[PDB]
């Protein structure tokens, strides 16, 4: 309504038209390489990346002409906000060159990391598949210890001096962009300003993560105590009944998930879990049938069909990483090397959920065609596969016998398997990001980085290092996300969101019984509730968008606790002759 | 992977 505002709208109109054209062309160079990996496609991809990133830098320069204080249209403010951020441009050419070198070196060290046999230096193992296979399937305490320790001494020790300089440079970049530090800079993804009743400060995220973690601690402690007792049978004499779990016995290289502990902890092993892969092959199912079933599921809640261009341009059979593509101009695609299995049946529902999200906000301005925050998109995908895997859903589409009844023990097995992945990762994810936040804040001195890392592992996660690690180690950087400069708290917020979504959708569907058996299929009221948030994209604060589905403005862990309540009740009875919780004093080496 | 983002326009494949 003002001259600057009116000029701002005109600039964004030009930007949106140009961004759509160039992004679509860039996306095609991305689709072509990922489907046909050739040097010609690598080079066109490499050229498109520089064209796309240079264009955004120039538009960022043009966007500085429109001060935000004189803008009153929030939708205009939101796009100008994104375009005006300077990023690493605030650094001198020398420091940005140094930071890029450090960033590329850390990534290269992680991805080329290999450890070799001490008695045969020509025999070496990479993380994938070599060390990961040991960390998942080995019952040899010392072989697992060798894998866990060698990775941290070969890779993590290399990263340690680089990570120190990475922290200094990232904090410099963040402060010059008017943040307290790099951690504060990352927490800006959740920031909301200028919307009365919906604001969210960057410091508020720390409070809400800590408060919700407190509420999940009783469930995690009971899961931990049950897993500890089973691990004492699996690794006799190596685990204290009152102590933390040794870090190298958790089923992967870090204990990020406890998924691979299932066969060591399964409550009722004589009862097998549901696997309709045999039913799918016996019904002559193929990849087209799977995505047709997924399309019918979304249609049944009121959501639209897949576009005709989706079927003609998608690659649904044999870069096989399952992805959903939003190229713009009405072009939506799914890339999946689909097999006739229950897993790919569930993943197909997950990936089409991304597409449904993309199609709902397609009319938003270019930069607002995104999830409401970094946790929303994967939360939307996860709740789709939750409904599809329930026996109620599998019986409806005839992949399960009509007389099927899930019993006491199969339900406990499923919830425990779900908890090892979903609940097990929450203390891990919180503790890791808290350490980074404190390091960025300057609260952990360099000469105490590993001392505080393992103090926090012991206290927050109930996990203890099997051997002592001085400050020549950088154990956090031995995880991909840390050495490759990715924020981690999204895996925590996404997890809480997905159960908030599912509980609201299932209440709208008038579901009777425990949450984990709910199927939202054939519920147009559930789809309407969900679509009300999906259409918004990023055009409204995530607090408002969350309120459109669940009726509340903030992250809340009660729905997750409700989902696992039958397991929590069973665990309490199981643990009534065991210690619940841990002492941080015990260690394998003391 | 190309993205609709000013902080991370390109993601490694
Ligand atoms: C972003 O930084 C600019 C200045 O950096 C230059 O312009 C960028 C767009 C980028 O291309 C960099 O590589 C450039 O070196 C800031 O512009 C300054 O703003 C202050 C306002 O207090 C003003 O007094 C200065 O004269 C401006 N300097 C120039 C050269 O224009 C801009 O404010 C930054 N934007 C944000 C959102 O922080
Ligand atoms: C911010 O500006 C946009 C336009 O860029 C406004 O959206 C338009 O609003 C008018 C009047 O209601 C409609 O006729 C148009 O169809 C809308 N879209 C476009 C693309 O013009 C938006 O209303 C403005 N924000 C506020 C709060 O008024
Ligand atoms: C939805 O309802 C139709 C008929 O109303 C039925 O044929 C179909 O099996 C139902 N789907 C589910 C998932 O219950
Ligand atoms: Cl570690
Ligand atoms: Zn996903």
């Amino acid at each position: 309504q003002s001259t600057i505002e009116e000029q701002a709208k005109t600039f964004l109109d030009k930007f949106n038209h140009e961004a759509e054209d160039l992004f679509y062309q860039s996306s095609l160079a991305s689709w072509n390489y990922n489907t046909n990996i050739t040097e010609e496609n690598v080079q066109n991809m490499n050229n498109a990346g520089d064209k796309w990133s240079a264009f955004l830098k120039e538009q960022s320069t043009l966007a500085q002409m429109y001060p935000l204080q004189e803008i009153q249209n929030l939708t205009v403010k939101l796009q100008l906000q994104a375009l005006q951020q300077n990023g690493s441009s605030v650094l001198s050419e020398d420091k940005s060159k140094r930071l890029n070198t450090i960033l590329n070196t850390m990534s290269t060290i992680y991805s080329t990391g290999k450890v070799c046999n001490p008695d045969n230096p020509q025999e070496c193992l990479l993380l994938e598949p070599g060390l990961n296979e040991i960390m998942a399937n080995s019952l040899d305490y010392n072989e697992r210890l060798w894998a866990w320790e060698s990775w941290r001494s070969e890779v993590g020790k290399q990263l340690r001096p680089l990570y120190e300089e990475y922290v200094v440079l990232k904090n410099e970049m963040a402060r010059a962009n008017h943040y307290e530090d790099y951690g504060d800079y990352w927490r800006g993804d959740y920031e909301v300003n200028g919307v009365d009743g919906y604001d969210y400060s960057r410091g508020q995220l720390i409070e809400d993560v800590e408060h919700t973690f407190e509420e999940i601690k009783p469930l995690y402690e009971h899961l931990h105590a049950y897993v500890r007792a089973k691990l004492m049978n699996a690794y006799p004499s190596y685990i204290s009944p009152i102590g933390c779990l040794p870090a190298h016995l958790l089923g992967d290289m870090w204990g990020r998930f406890w998924t691979n502990l299932y066969s060591l902890t399964v409550p009722f092993g004589q009862k097998p879990n549901i696997d309709v892969t045999d039913a799918m092959v016996d019904q002559a199912w193929d990849a087209q049938r799977i995505f047709k079933e997924a399309e019918k599921f979304f249609v049944s809640v009121g959501l639209p069909n897949m576009t005709q261009g989706f079927w003609e341009n998608s690659m649904l059979t044999d870069v096989c990483h399952p992805t959903a593509w939003d190229l713009g101009k009405g072009d939506f695609r799914i890339l999946m090397c689909t097999k006739v299995t229950m897993d790919d049946f569930l993943t197909a529902h997950h990936e089409m959920g991304h597409i449904q999200y993309d199609m709902a906000y397609a009319a938003q301005p270019f930069l607002l065609r995104n999830g409401a925050n970094e946790g929303f998109h994967e939360a939307v995908g996860e709740i789709m596969s939750l409904s599809a895997a329930t026996p109620k859903h599998l019986k409806s589409i005839g992949l399960l016998s009509p007389d099927f009844q899930e019993d006491n023990e199969t339900e406990i097995n499923f919830l425990l398997k779900q908890a090892l992945t979903i609940v097990g990762t929450l203390p891990f994810t919180y503790m890791l990001e808290k350490w980074r936040w404190m390091v960025f804040k300057g609260e952990i001195p360099k000469d105490q980085w590993m001392k505080k890392w393992w103090e926090m592992k012991r206290e927050i996660v109930g996990v203890v290092e099997p051997v002592p690690h001085d400050e020549t180690y950088c154990d956090p950087a031995s995880l991909f996300h840390v050495s490759n400069d990715y924020s981690f708290i999204r895996y925590y917020t996404r997890t809480l969101y997905q159960f908030q979504f599912q509980e609201a959708l299932c209440q709208a569907a008038k579901h009777e019984g425990p949450l984990h058996k709910c199927d939202i299929s054939n519920s147009t009221e559930a789809g309407q509730k969900l679509f009300n948030m999906l259409r918004l994209g990023k055009s409204e604060p995530w607090t408002l968008a969350l309120e459109n589905v669940v009726g509340a403005k903030n992250m809340n862990v009660r729905p997750l606790l409700n989902y696992f309540e039958p397991l929590f009740t069973w665990l309490k009875d199981q643990n009534k002759n065991s210690f619940v919780g841990w002492s941080t004093d015990w260690s394998p080496y003391a | 992977y190309f993205q609709r983002s000013v902080r991370l326009p390109y993601l490694r494949c």
